[PDB]
């Protein structure tokens, strides 16, 4: 889901989908593009799509 | 013929040549069956990393190899995807830099430019390449300064204007320049201000 993850974000949820985010994020052997990915999903979500935030 | 000086009449010969729409897919064909379009955008990219690390003969080679991308590039069609994706990176990179060229980037990088939804690479990279150094309070002014920066001379703002008019040519990616910016298209249309407002005093009708 990497390139779309909305579906990932549907069915487990958006906090799931942080963590998720934020182990790939972190793990060892992988593409420097997955973890920059997966860092960016994390750091700033999907771009005028799904906002990361705290919320009164 | 090697010879940066007969290679880049070549490429300029070549361009004439490619003239029609079905002379133009023969050019296409020539460099990518039986010198590669990949060569070519090695020769730009290369071009690239010794202009950055550095900081008329390149200008020379240069000038002429966008002079015949531009040429095909225009008259062709499923075939401009694939030349797309392939000079759309290496050209974005070249555009980076100062050079005089700058503009003619721009003219090219517009005749690859897509009529459908694949336009969003292309946004990205004009967002980017205006938005990078900028720093935007929260107020217009600094966002026109954006562009005013990185589109220094005439024929920046020529390229500009082309590709602009490519991209917006029917659409463009939601909440452009999220992270960076107040998103959204207007900042664009605000720049135009800094241009056809300053249009009436032009040098040279």
């Amino acid at each position: 889901l990497l390139v779309e993850i909305e579906r990932f974000f549907k069915l487990h949820q958006e906090d799931q989908a942080c963590a998720t985010c934020l182990i790939l994020a972190c793990s060892t052997c992988d593409r420097e593009v997955s973890a920059w990915a997966t860092r960016a999903f994390f750091r700033y979500g999907g771009e005028a799509q799904m906002r990361f935030t705290t919320l009164p | 013929l090697l010879p940066p000086t007969i290679y880049i009449p070549y490429l300029k010969m070549l361009q004439g040549l490619a003239n029609g729409p079905q002379c133009a897919h023969y050019c296409f064909s020539l460099l990518k069956v039986n010198v590669s379009w990949e060569h070519f955008f090695h020769s730009l990219m290369l071009y690239h990393e010794h202009l950055r690390k550095d900081l008329q003969k390149e200008q020379d080679g240069l000038i002429a190899f966008l002079q015949l991308t531009s040429t095909i590039i225009t008259w062709s069609e499923n075939a401009r995807l694939a030349l797309c994706e392939t000079p759309v990176v290496v050209i974005l990179g070249l555009l980076q830099c100062s050079i005089p060229l700058k503009a003619e980037l721009l003219k090219t990088l517009a005749a690859f430019g897509k009529s459908p939804e694949i336009a969003a690479s292309l946004w990205q990279s004009l967002e980017y390449t205006i938005l990078q150094t900028v720093r935007i309070p929260s107020g217009i002014e600094v966002e026109l300064n954006e562009i005013e920066s990185r589109c220094e001379e005439y024929p920046l703002t020529r390229a500009f204007c082309q590709l602009i008019s490519t991209l917006v040519e029917s659409s463009f990616p939601s909440n452009l320049g999220a992270g960076l910016r107040p998103p959204g298209f207007d900042p664009y249309l605000q720049f135009l201000r800094d241009s056809v407002f300053r249009f009436r005093t032009r040098a040279r009708a």
